[PDB]
């Protein structure tokens, strides 16, 4: 299009070089799709081919977007983000509303295309370099860099922030109770309205954004954050117990003590005094029921001294509970949980583990965005190469959270369900 | 000059300057030998005699080759190389022959004087300046600099590749019928065109390259198949590795073991069944560089097996995109796995092997999954697609495992081929406590100083045992307790342990390990009809009976 004004100068923290990150091998299918997409973007001026004097590289992937049958290009900007935006969450930083999580419904719209209009600083372009790989190393890859604000770069909405504010200004005046937060390429819109009125208002915002030149490609995607809390730990309830069941109970309670220190197991541990068969039925005493009940009412009331620290990173642990169910905890420090939850989707065996874990990660990340305005670093119960191979199949989002892989779970599986 | 090729702009690293290293040395013997070079290079426009102002400098040596009739100039660019901007990396990996498509004809062209045929960015040229010295007596040295890509300069390979690509494009644009692979200096062209028109096309490419200043073989066709390339023999209808030579020695050296397992690993690409385990297990000790390392019986046996495998030549085929990609895996039994990738029954695209050398405990199913992953990765790299799998495991076994497994696992289209040995779970622990079974409360402990320690059990039937141990740790004692309870119980047994370690090893359901203890425990668990392992927190007085 045109440069409406000059470019916003982009800088890196002094003493920091550009991203150099190897490109993952891709299927011929994804390579072809990337070739088409990038050819079209090259014809539109969005990206340009570069020479060998550009050392930098950033990974690219091909995803199906959400429900669509056509390919989308997804650039992994995490490294460039760490090397730039960490100074740009200050200089250009976008404030995060603490009322968004309190709304009864939150709809997510994709505003990314808006970035393609605005030019990028000439000096900074070389840092956006990416490579379309070739099969079997037959040729060196096809190399491009961005001439416009790239999607996935956290600096893009930071630069486009003023324009977005100006565009959203009229809508906010006619709708003062609607909360609108911008995270990367997405717009989160909260309301207390009835589902129908909420969707009507969302379509109003869509048409408003559309008549101002901002296109958006929009069950549907909508959240309900008012139900989001830290789930209580549950003790198994049975008519008649056994030695084994009581052992499990004492174990789980003793584990829960690391969270809620005011738990006393002394009575339940006595209930089996001598060496006994695991299947031996032990009726609980009065003191045993007293202590179990005293440990129950203390376990349904949330912890003390748990607050979100903006300085520390968010950490999300996920464990596989079997039968399509997964449990997760979001925490800054060990044993202090900011959020916990459980995810399950759909049966029929059409689903597999990797798909479930991927959708779970996406959901947890979206929750974390709505709540704290930033993404947690995941600890994934999956083999590294497996994940790195199959994650782009089911990935529907425009952002990539940080992650690592955990090889050492204990029995904590059934303690979290 | 060589101007028609567009120069690539180059900068020095931020906050640096061209190399100022001054060289007076050394000798009069090689000096005029250097002038005889630099004159002919100056005439060809590759270098230029430079004025007195603002020079930097770089060391220059002269040296000779065998069959001495031609001398050679050598410049050490190390400092300048340190001082120049990073460039996009030249290709790290090379194309794998198993991923190449069969073409009716293949031609290998090699451009000579490659780097010297590509101009260097003007403003940067002053940093390549080198000086031919003298005997003095009021004789300032002869000064030069490069107008082209200097040999040994950091930017030369990348800029050459770029230039070659751009030069190739107007040709390849008008010739989609033929395909040109570009590797270092060499161009490998191939086509399904008839031999005559193929040859004519090759000559056209040669002339096109010659107009850009890039020389190509004028004698015969040059290389004829094979085609010994990067450690391969490339035949028209087949590919193979180089001839592999396994040396025989009385005294094996750590370096020689390195080279040995190197050649064997390389051989595993094509020759199936190669086992690298024992010979590398020797190398597990990384100590010094010169250490003479004695063989083990298993290692000599392994080397012998490999020698018998390498007895006869084996050739792999090329890839046909119209045919399915099949991968087949077999277990070698030692924790070693082997696989073949083929579109056809009697011809392999390639082969390979997988081994888990990390961690003490694992099982066959998990290892099979890992191998499948490695093969999937390799296949995506080479052919750009994932293969159909033929696996020595049954649907029930794997469904059971991955449904019971804590990690998320992924498996593609795969079918059951019944080839012994099959992959199976040798035992399964009970998910619920057994009724009518003796309950063993087991424990073990050790002194971390004396290491003596003990292991034992107390049952609900009133039975008790305490066995003293020597040279052990709390881990070993705690596992020894479970083993002890497995020995003294019936076909159905309930075990209660206070340790997360032992529970962790057993619940992982390993069928093999690096510990004889864990192995014996495995054999016992296999012999048992029902085993229920349960855990309780220690020092809580839940009926576990301990000692110190
Ligand atoms: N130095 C040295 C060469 C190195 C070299 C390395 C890689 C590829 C290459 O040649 C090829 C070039 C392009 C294509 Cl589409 C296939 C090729 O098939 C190669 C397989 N082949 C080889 C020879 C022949 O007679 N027929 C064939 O189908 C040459």
């Amino acid at each position: 299009p045109i440069s409406p004004i000059e470019t916003v100068p982009v800088k890196l923290k002094p003493g920091m070089d550009g991203p150099k990150v190897k490109q993952w091998p891709l299927t011929e299918e994804k390579i072809k799709a990337l070739v088409e997409i990038c050819t079209e973007m090259e014809k539109e001026g969005k990206i340009s081919k570069i020479g060998p004097e550009n050392p930098y590289n950033t990974p690219v992937f091909a995803i199906k977007k959400k429900d669509s049958t056509k390919w989308r290009k997804l650039v992994d900007f995490r490294e460039l983000n760490k090397r730039t935006q960490d100074f740009w969450e200050v200089q250009l930083g976008i404030p995060h509303p603490a009322g968004l999580k309190k709304k009864k419904s939150v709809t997510v719209l994709d505003v990314g295309d808006a970035y393609f209009s605005v030019p990028l600083d000439e000096d900074f372009r070389k840092y956006t370099a990416f490579t379309i790989p070739s099969i079997n190393n037959e040729t060196p890859g096809i190399r491009y860099q961005y001439n416009v604000l790239p999607q996935g770069w956290k600096g893009s909405p930071a630069i486009f922030q003023s324009s977005m504010t100006k565009i959203l200004e009229p809508f906010k005046k006619q709708n003062p109770d609607i909360v609108i937060y911008q995270y990367m390429d997405d717009l989160y819109v909260g309301s207390d309205l009835e589902i129908g009125q909420h969707r009507t208002k969302i379509e109003e915002l869509r048409q408003h954004l559309l008549r101002w030149g901002l296109t958006t490609p929009d069950m549907g995607y909508e959240l309900h954050p008012d139900k989001w809390t830290v789930q209580p730990i549950v003790l198994p309830e049975k008519d008649s117990w056994t030695v084994n069941d009581i052992q499990k109970l004492v174990g789980k309670l003793n584990w829960a003590s690391q969270i809620y220190p005011g738990i006393k197991v002394r009575q339940l541990s006595k209930l089996l005094r001598g060496t006994k068969a695991l299947t031996e039925v032990i009726p609980l005493t009065e003191e045993a029921e007293l202590e179990l009940a005293e440990n129950r009412e203390i376990l349904k009331e949330p912890v003390h001294g748990v607050y979100y620290d903006p300085s520390k990173d968010l950490i999300a642990e996920i464990q596989k509970q079997g039968q399509g169910q997964w449990t997760y905890q979001i925490y800054q420090e060990p044993f202090k949980n900011l959020k916990t939850g459980k995810y399950a989707r759909m049966r029929g065996a059409h689903t597999n583990d990797v798909k479930q874990l991927t959708e779970a990660v996406q959901k947890i990340t979206t929750e974390s965005i709505v709540i704290w305005g930033k993404t947690p670093k995941f600890k994934l119960p999956i083999q590294k190469e497996t994940w790195e191979t199959w994650w782009t199949e089911y990935w529907q989002a425009t952002w990539i959270p940080e992650w690592e892989f955990v090889n050492t779970p204990p029995l904590v599986k059934l303690w979290y369900q | 000059p060589i101007s028609p090729i567009e120069t690539v702009p180059v900068k020095l690293k931020p906050g640096m300057d061209g190399p100022k290293v001054k060289q007076w040395p050394l000798t009069e013997e090689k000096i005029k030998a250097l002038v005889e070079i630099c004159t002919e290079m100056e005439k060809e426009g590759k270098i230029s005699k430079i004025g007195p102002e603002n020079p930097y400098n770089t060391p220059v040596f002269a040296i000779k080759k065998k069959d001495s009739t031609k001398w050679r100039k050598l410049v050490d660019f190390r400092e300048l190389n340190k001082r120049t901007q990073d460039f996009w990396e030249v290709q790290l990996g090379i194309p794998h022959p198993a991923g190449l498509k069969k073409k009716k004809s293949v031609t290998v062209l090699d451009v000579g004087d490659a780097y010297f045929s590509v101009p260097l960015d003007e403003d940067f040229r002053k940093y390549t300046a080198f000086t031919i010295p003298s005997i003095n007596n009021e004789t300032p040295g002869i000064r030069y600099q490069y107008n082209v890509l200097p040999q040994g300069w950091k930017g030369s390979p990348a800029i050459f590749q770029s230039s070659m690509t751009k030069i190739l494009e107007p040709f390849a644009a008008q010739n989609p019928d033929i395909v040109i692979y570009q590797y270092m200096d060499d161009l490998y062209v191939g086509s399904d065109l008839e031999i005559g028109q193929h040859r004519t096309k090759i000559e056209e490419l040669r002339q096109h390259l010659l107009r850009w200043g890039l020389t190509t073989p004028d004698k015969k066709h040059q290389k004829e198949p094979p085609f010994l390339w990067m450690g391969y023999e490339l035949h028209p209808d087949k590919w193979t590795v180089q001839p592999i030579v396994l040396p025989e020695k009385d005294s094996w050296t750590v370096n020689d073991i390195q080279k040995l397992v190197g050649k064997l690993n390389w051989a595993s690409q094509i020759y199936p069944g190669i086992k690298v385990r024992q010979l590398s297990k020797l190398l597990r000790g990384t100590k010094a560089l010169t250490e003479v390392i004695p063989l083990t019986e298993e290692a000599e046996l392994e080397l012998a097996e490999n020698r018998e495998i390498l007895k006869e030549p084996v050739h792999g085929v090329y890839y046909d995109p119209s045919k399915d990609l099949i991968a087949e895996i077999q277990k070698q039994g030692q924790g070693q796995w082997t696989y073949q990738i083929y579109q056809e029954p009697f011809k392999n695209l390639k082969t390979g092997k997988y081994a888990r050398m990390r961690g003490a405990h694992t099982n066959d199913v998990k290892q099979l999954t890992e191998a499948v992953q490695k093969i999937t990765t390799e296949s995506i790299v080479i052919w750009g697609k994932t293969p159909k799998f033929k696996l020595p495991i049954q649907k029930e076994t794997w469904e059971t495992w991955w449904t019971e497994y804590w990690q998320a696992t992924w498996i593609p289209e795969w079918e059951f081929v019944n080839t012994p040995p099959l992959v199976k779970l040798w035992y399964q622990l009970e998910k619920e406590p057994i009724v009518g079974a003796e309950t063993f409360y087991v424990d073990g402990a050790a002194n971390r100083e004396t290491k003596l320690g003990k292991a034992g059990y107390v049952t609900n039937k009133g039975r008790q045992k305490v066995v003293p141990l020597t040279n052990t740790t709390n881990q070993k004692t705690e596992l020894q307790a479970i083993y002890l309870a497995l020995q003294d119980s019936g076909l159905e047994v309930n075990i209660v342990t206070d340790s997360q370690y032992a529970l962790g090893i057993i619940q992982a359901q390993p069928d093999k390990s690096e510990s004889e203890l864990v192995n014996q425990i495995i054999e016992q668990l296999i012999k048992k009809e029902k085993v229920y392992l349960a855990w309780v927190p220690a020092h809580k007085g839940i009926g576990g009976n301990e000692q110190v």
